[PDB]
């Protein structure tokens, strides 16, 4: 399961 | 930054005249991801050409496989033509039965 | 042996042509097992390996919802970067990510991955210490500052050391042996030549998997690596790979050269030479 990505 | 596509044109199985095969056009090392791939037979574009999903490698460059069904003959000429932002003009690579 | 779970993410803007194209591709031991492609009416996470079909509807639903969430977040990131780089709203740009874990035989994390690229160039990446970040430029330094304040590194270390490893175990239970799959290469040598006193010997390796392989040509115990031609390993299109290596030799000396094939599926390296048909 992929991580929930943070904003750049 | 742009990366020029490397291209390989080859059959899935060793070529035998008269025997159905699959002709591949493997395109790698390019960036941006947008790319136009065509396969040609005796200079004319082949309508039914399937494209694999696109992927990218560790170095960020993209790669994709185009392929079409064909029955090799002694004299038919095949090629893969690639249009990409990194090149001023379309790049054409011919199929060599020995490679 | 060691195993890995990594996701390759891509977000590409298409101003004037529609919404950015977003993709999430998962790999277990370098084998694609799941994929999400935003380019659809009702995009959904999908199995790319028959053994993933075991997962129930709740799994696919959560993955699909999370992917669409990631997609929309990246849509915003694309805009953010146009700002960081002072770029126009009309050009296409790409954001790529490699995020995952490679664990050892003992089940412990060997290396964590969280690296980004913008338009094909490194942007920012989590260091081996899983605590600090390496920004590749001025733009990335803004993200760095922001992630340091939010404790993003700690958040990723948690996922990489826990969540990622745990999911990898789960996926391996359903497709362990499958991944262990190995197709050893079948080799043969072809003879080519144009009316001259030289000839080309081409050693072929076909139908093998995984892709990792080595081909060499030897002239009486010594490897010919200086003038040997070879092609990058390529997919046959049926799940297996191909590769060949060739050398130019004197007409009549074909029997003095030997090709060697090294692959993990071979109990021992293959050794062969040109065989003129009967």
């Amino acid at each position: 399961s992929s991580i929930e990505f943070a904003r750049l | 930054i742009q990366k020029t596509p490397q291209i390989q044109v080859y059959s899935r199985h060793p070529p035998e005249n008269g025997k159905p095969n699959i002709l591949n056009c493997y395109v790698t090392q390019f960036h941006p991801p947008h790319i136009e791939i065509q396969m040609l037979k005796n200079g004319k574009k082949i309508p039914k050409v399937e494209m694999s999903d696109m992927s990218f490698s560790k170095d960020w460059s993209f790669y994709i496989l185009a392929h079409t069904e064909f029955t090799p003959t002694e004299t038919d000429t095949y090629a893969c033509r690639v249009k990409h932002d990194s090149m001023a003009e379309p790049k054409t690579v011919y199929w060599d039965r020995d490679m | 042996g060691p195993h890995s779970l990594r996701y390759f993410v891509t977000a590409v803007s298409r101003p004037g042509l529609g919404e950015p194209r977003y993709m999430e591709v998962g790999y277990v031991d370098d084998t694609e097992f799941v994929r999400f492609d935003s380019d659809a009416e009702n995009p959904r996470y999908e199995p790319r390996a028959r053994w993933m079909e075991q997962e129930g509807p709740e799994y696919w639903e959560r993955e699909t919802q999370k992917a669409k969430g990631n997609e929309q977040s990246f849509r915003v990131d694309l805009r953010t970067l146009l700002g960081y780089y002072n770029q126009s709203k009309g050009g296409s740009h790409t954001i790529q990510v490699i995020s995952g874990c490679e664990v050892g035989s003992d089940g412990r994390l060997l290396r964590g991955y969280q690296q980004y690229a913008y338009d094909g160039c490194d942007y920012i990446a989590l260091n081996e210490d899983l605590k600090t970040w390496t920004a590749a430029d001025m733009a990335a330094l803004i993200t760095k500052h922001k992630w340091e304040q939010a404790g993003e590194a700690e958040r990723l270390r948690a996922y990489l050391e826990g969540t990622c490893v745990e999911w990898l175990r789960r996926y391996l239970k359903n497709g362990n042996a499958t991944l262990l799959r190995t197709d050893s290469p079948k080799a043969h040598v072809t003879h080519h030549s144009r009316p001259e006193d030289k000839v080309t010997l081409r050693c072929w390796a076909l139908g093998f998997y995984p892709a990792d392989i080595t081909l060499t040509w030897q002239l009486n115990g010594e490897e010919l690596i200086q003038d040997m031609e070879l092609v990058e390993t390529r997919p046959a299109g049926d799940g297996t790979f191909q590769k060949w290596a060739s050398v130019v030799v004197p007409l009549g000396k074909e029997q003095y050269y030997t090709c060697h094939v090294y692959h993990q599926g071979l109990p021992e390296p293959l050794t062969l030479r040109w065989e003129p048909p009967p």
